[PDB]
């Protein structure tokens, strides 16, 4: 990532406000989730595809779904590996279909379950946390050493009912602790179960926040806000405080004062969530919002799409916003778009933009040893990202591609 | 006597757009006259509308709904997003 | 045979002399729910809010020809044409 | 520090253009008119391969993962075949001949060159064309993608620049030198190869007049020159990558002489004279440890740190 | 921005106070949302920024600084959607946009 | 369950029918060129009814356009419409 | 000795530092010179953000640099 320390500076604002992309997928499309880096662009789709685009020029590299493990309904969600090598999708078939890239139209393994499926959401890329409709405990799908039996662990301590604190629909894994994972009732309860990765989970925490059905949690990047998405119309960011022993506190609520409308999908920023990014629910919502998580207003507003929009993803190293449509199917995406400059057509060129009063000097009326290394690659970006820690690219289909020129 | 109008209010908004012009008396009459219009238009609108559903209340989704019918276009779609921007700064504060 | 021109003179007093709906019923109500999709989508229409279009575009275009026949008429001829149907509407103020 | 290890193709035959290993340090094409020449370098074993091209191919690019030989020639075919499974794709675009074109860090965007002050860019698998660059005034005569991230393109060329692209929208982004106008000096010493480096962060030129520089192009100036004790060759360059800490930068005379630089110092340490003495040299690329030469009579030697 | 007076809570010029009033001894409804003349505040002064803006900008496209009726009209009636808005309605002193019909120049 | 996206029903505004119109109209000769351009005018006169149409629905919160709705986006284009009430 | 801060549009200022000051020691000169609270200032120097704790030998920062300071507008 080079472009960006040249492009030159003046490109770290931290959300993109034009759309730019619009990637025409006519079978309709619920989930969008980007590779860890800036690489791919999985899409979730209506008729059971799940199609996997190629960032860079906008057009796909690959449809899974070929060989083995196509899912045959809907798909609700997909997550990546840690590096982006692997792929968990669940969907409506009732499996949860681990992908592996490597031989990709090929599932590298899937597991019957007991109805359709709202999520899921990796931990370690064996390990996966799946939402059985319903059912008051998520069953933690560890993919063993062996591939035929995960230990479907009740996420759940063996005698705390939840019976009025709802049912388990969503659940997020921290990413600073990784051992504890917070899980959302459907009566406004929020258990919080440390897993020891021995199955012993500690209930860290259970407390109803309000009589609403939780439908999305979601937790920055360095684990300091967590923010709610009730069923009532709110979103109630908090501060989560962890070392285990753990603790939040309401610091701001979010509504649509106006319109009074849902909230679809929540996103919070990269570093530490100076931004929340959600979309609304009713007609006439055709704009993201932005929140300033500190000050607690509506900064900005993505005035991009043309009706509702259904899933957020934002991959900070491309600093992108995917985002769905609700109604066409098509999938909107918002970028920092820099614009070119005249300076980098010579080597002293300067592009001002006000009528500079220079100043007279004397002579317009008059007539290497350095430290050189070519091993290390930099180790951060404009960001602060971690780069150089070298991304799983795709394998072409090199099996594939001979035929891939006759007839698909 | 004191007979309020719009005269200062439209001058503090000249000064934001371009703060280096002024502008004549007669062409301030027109401004004074011009908001004086789509004031009790759009609060026209606005209360035919909170009046056909049986409401009672000029609320803040009337003017709305008046505002996306008489302003046309991209006018509508602009004065919407610096609407509901005005109205959350107002309650946030 | 009639002379051309002379059954039209027979069907102007015909059509003006009744109140019957011209447009066919369902070609309208499914051009309406076409231009409908843009705004919202899968709406439903109260089904006496297709005839409240039907009676109040028909009676547009009606009184649009009437505007538009002044003007063929005007250009010292008896055939309508495109160039005045937009000047009818240049006119009126309505583009 | 370095040596010679085994001379292994004999000179003559049909033209000899490129030489290049694949990265995986043990296939080597050697690029001659329409045949190309795999070597394998464990027992020294010989593969002989044919396309589909009719005129000199100038161009060769590896896959990053050994599985696939792309080629451009001056007749504008721009032909990608797989190295067992042979012809598999054609693009077919450009408006002047192409020179040089080099595969994406990914494999999947590979850049291509014109000569008609263009540069234009293809996605492999959908075949079309995606985002052109024509920001030059000559042949544009060496494109190259640093070896770690796929972020940007140089474009070195025939009227003397060193200019820096984008690769995801495609602007020009830096220059290093100036052209015939805004300076009309006699400096405008044509460039033939720019190379970058391992890394990707420091580059490599090598203008007309053999002198071979490397830039430090986030500053916008030089740190490095390297002389010989006037060319008409589009003659080939490499960094030698030594196990040693000093790397050491390879260039071919007008001959066939090869001197190597210490690219810590701004001087020599060493020159490789003993092979390539009748026929003047084109190209060479290297690997982890095995690099090739090349000239217009196809003699690849081996070498060692 | 600010606590007191109550534009100034929003960040705007046009006043929530003269507003506020005269939505409530004009008759439009009984009773006045506090949050209506806020937003209708906010209506109000983009449109007079947006007719201020492009009035300001054919008075300097004049060579003239201060603003005279006549460009307000210029600034109406070139522009597609402000004159739509502004269809039925008349500028006193402002001028007519200049156009001749195309067979009205000789050939 | 099934989903339709519409194409080309303003080809139901048929080449008779607005032939038909223009007799209540008054008119003896419709030149060729007339159904594709009345066309465009109805296509225009009802979109700006519907998008008003639609506007009051949705504020009112609801999915079935109601007759007095239409009729409000009518009286607001200085179209009164008598016979639907109020 | 002597700084360029040069800011996001286009202008430039001139302070005068230490290379051993802070970038809260030169956040404290912009707000001396601009009243824009250091909170909310993000000083850029060879594409790289500098935190508050470091000094400007750290960073390489040397005699009549550019660096670049891109303000965050409170709200609305």
């Amino acid at each position: 990532a080079n472009l960006l320390l040249q492009d030159p500076f003046g490109v770290l604002k931290e959300y993109p406000e034009k759309l730019t992309h619009t990637l025409e997928v006519p079978v309709a499309a619920v989930c969008v989730k980007f590779s860890p880096r800036g690489d791919y662009l999985a899409v979730g789709c209506s008729n059971g595809a799940i199609i996997i685009y190629d960032m860079d020029s906008l057009k796909p590299i690959a449809m899974l779904g070929t060989h083995s493990g196509a899912h045959t309904r809907s798909v609700q969600s997909v997550c990546w590996s840690n590096d982006g090598r692997y792929l968990w999708s669940s969907g409506r078939d009732w499996y949860a279909k681990l992908w592996d890239m490597t031989q990709p139209t090929k599932c590298f393994q899937q597991y019957k379950f007991d109805g359709p499926l709202w999520s899921c959401h990796v931990v370690r890329w064996n390990v996966c946390i799946v939402t059985v409709v319903e059912e008051p405990t998520a069953y933690v799908l560890t993919l063993t050493d062996r591939q035929n039996a995960f230990h479907c662990f009740p996420l759940l301590e063996q005698d705390q009912d939840i019976s009025g604190h709802g049912y388990t629909l969503v659940a997020c894994p921290h990413p600073t602790i990784e051992s504890i994972i917070i899980t959302g009732t459907s009566k406004g309860w929020i258990n919080a179960f440390q897993l020891d990765l021995e199955d012993k989970i500690r209930c860290c925490y259970e407390e109803k926040i309000a009589n609403a059905n939780i439908k999305q949690i979601i937790i920055s990047p360095s684990g300091t806000r967590i923010a709610i998405n009730g069923s009532d119309r709110t979103i109630r960011q908090y501060q989560l405080i962890v070392e285990h022993s753990v603790s939040i506190e309401l610091e701001h609520k979010y509504q649509d004062i106006i319109n009074r409308l849902q909230w679809n999908t929540i996103f919070f920023s990269n570093h530490s969530g100076e931004y929340l990014v959600a979309s609304a629910h009713g007609s006439s919502a055709h704009d993201l919002y932005l929140w300033e998580t500190s000050s607690g207003s509506l900064v900005r507003v993505l005035e991009g799409a043309d009706e509702e929009l259904l899933d957020i993803d934002w991959n900070f190293y491309s600093m992108r916003i995917a985002s769905n449509g609700f109604e066409s199917g098509w999938v909107y995406m918002w970028s920092i778009v820099i614009p070119p400059k005249w300076s980098a057509l010579a080597p002293d060129f300067e592009e001002v933009e006000e009528n500079i009063d220079y100043q007279e000097k004397e002579n317009e009326f008059d007539i290497e040893e350095i430290a050189i290394d070519l091993c290390t690659p930099e180790k951060y970006d404009v960001r602060g990202n971690d780069i150089s820690m070298p991304s799983f690219v795709i394998p072409i289909d090199y099996e594939g591609v001979i035929i891939q020129q006759h007839w698909a | 006597t004191r007979k309020e109008s719009y005269a200062i209010y439209v001058y503090k908004v000249l000064k934001q757009v371009h703060p280096d012009t002024g502008i004549s008396s007669k062409a301030m009459s027109i401004m004074n006259s011009f908001v004086n219009d789509v004031f009790e238009r759009i609060a026209g609108e606005a209360s035919r509308l909170a009046h056909y559903n049986k409401r009672s209340t000029i609320t803040s989704r009337e003017i709305q709904t008046a505002v996306r019918l008489l302003l046309p276009g991209e006018l509508a779609k602009h004065a919407v997003s610096e609407g509901t921007k005005a109205v959350t700064c107002y309650t946030s504060a | 045979r009639y002379r051309p021109g002379t059954v039209a003179l027979r069907e102007i007093r015909r059509y003006q002399k009744s109140t019957e709906l011209l447009i066919r019923k369902l070609p309208f109500q499914r051009l309406v729910r076409e231009i409908a999709q843009d705004f919202k989508t899968d709406l439903r229409f109260q089904s006496s809010a297709v005839m409240a279009l039907q009676e109040a575009s028909e009676a547009y275009l009606v009184g649009l020809f009437e505007d538009t026949n002044l003007c063929g008429i005007h250009a010292k001829r008896v055939t309508i044409m495109p160039k005045d149907i937009q000047l009818a509407r240049r006119i009126r103020g309505e583009r | 520090m370095l040596q010679f290890d085994k001379q292994v193709l004999p000179a003559s035959g049909k033209i000899s253009t490129s030489c290049q290993i694949s990265p995986d340090g043990e296939l080597i094409a050697i690029c001659q008119n329409t045949d190309m020449l795999v070597y394998e370098i464990s027992s020294s074993k010989m593969m002989k391969l044919t396309t589909t091209h009719k005129e000199c191919i100038n161009c060769l690019c590896w896959s990053p993962d050994s599985k696939c030989i792309a080629s451009g020639s001056e007749d504008f075919t721009v032909e990608i075949t797989h190295i067992i499974y042979g012809r598999i794709r054609r693009l077919m675009g450009h408006t002047a001949p192409v020179i040089s074109i080099c595969y994406n860090n990914k494999g999947n965007i590979l850049c291509s060159s014109s000569m008609d002050e263009s540069i234009k860019e293809w996605h492999v698998l959908s075949g079309t064309a995606l985002k052109t660059m024509s920001a030059h005034s000559d042949a544009v005569v060496s494109i190259d993608i640093p070896k770690f991230d796929s972020s940007i393109l140089s474009s070195g060329s025939y009227d003397g620049l060193i200019r820096i692209f984008d690769t995801e929208s495609g602007h020009c982004l830096k220059t290093l030198t100036y052209d015939k106008d805004w300076i009309a000096e006699d400096g405008v010493v044509p460039i033939s190869t720019v190379k970058f480096s391992r890394n990707g962060k420091f580059l490599l030129v090598k203008s007309l007049d053999n002198v071979v520089k490397l830039w430090e192009y986030t500053r916008g100036t030089v740190v490095r020159t390297f002389l010989w004790p006037k060319l008409k060759y589009n003659c080939g360059l490499e960094l030698i990558y030594p196990q040693g800490k000093d790397p050491l930068v390879i260039s071919g005379n007008d001959s066939g002489s090869m001197c190597v630089w210490n690219v810590y110092s701004k001087n020599l340490v060493q020159k490789i004279d003993e092979k390539h003495r009748n026929s003047p040299l084109i190209s060479i690329s290297a690997s982890y440890d095995k690099v090739a030469t090349l000239s217009l009579n196809g003699e690849c030697n081996l070498f060692r740190v | 921005a600010k606590a007191k007076t109550r534009s100034s809570r929003a960040g705007l010029q046009f006043p929530v106070g003269r507003v506020h009033r005269l939505l409530r001894k004009g008759n439009y409804a009984e009773r006045v949302g506090a949050g209506a003349p806020v937003y209708l505040a906010a209506v109000l002064e983009y449109l007079t920024a947006e007719i201020l803006e492009l009035a300001g900008n054919a008075a300097r496209d004049n060579k003239k600084t201060r603003i005279i009726p006549r460009h307000l009209q210029l600034a109406v009636r070139n522009d597609e959607e402000l004159n739509k808005l502004l269809g039925r309605v008349t500028i006193a002193q402002g001028g007519v946009l200049p156009n001749i019909q195309s067979v009205l120049l000789p050939k | 369950r099934h989903r339709k996206v519409l194409r080309d029903n303003i080809q139901g505004i048929t080449k008779p029918a607005i032939r038909r119109l223009a007799r209540r109209g008054g008119v003896k000769r419709i030149s060729g060129l007339i159904y594709e351009e009345t066309r465009g005018v109805l296509k225009v006169f009802l979109e700006n009814v519907i998008r008003d149409a639609v506007t009051y629905t949705e504020h009112a919160k609801r999915k079935t356009v109601t007759a007095m709705d239409v009729v409000y986006a009518l009286k607001r284009q200085g179209r009164t419409l008598y016979g639907f009430g109020g | 000795m002597q700084i360029f801060v040069k800011t996001l549009t286009g202008k430039t200022i001139t302070l005068e530092v230490e290379p051993s000051d802070t970038i809260e020691n030169v956040k404290a000169k912009i707000q001396d010179k601009e009243g824009i609270p250091p909170d909310q200032q993000r000083l850029i120097f060879a594409g790289k953000q500098l935190e508050d704790g470091r000094t400007l030998s750290d960073y390489n920062i040397q005699k009549e640099s550019t660096l670049h300071l891109v303000l965050r507008l409170r709200g609305c």
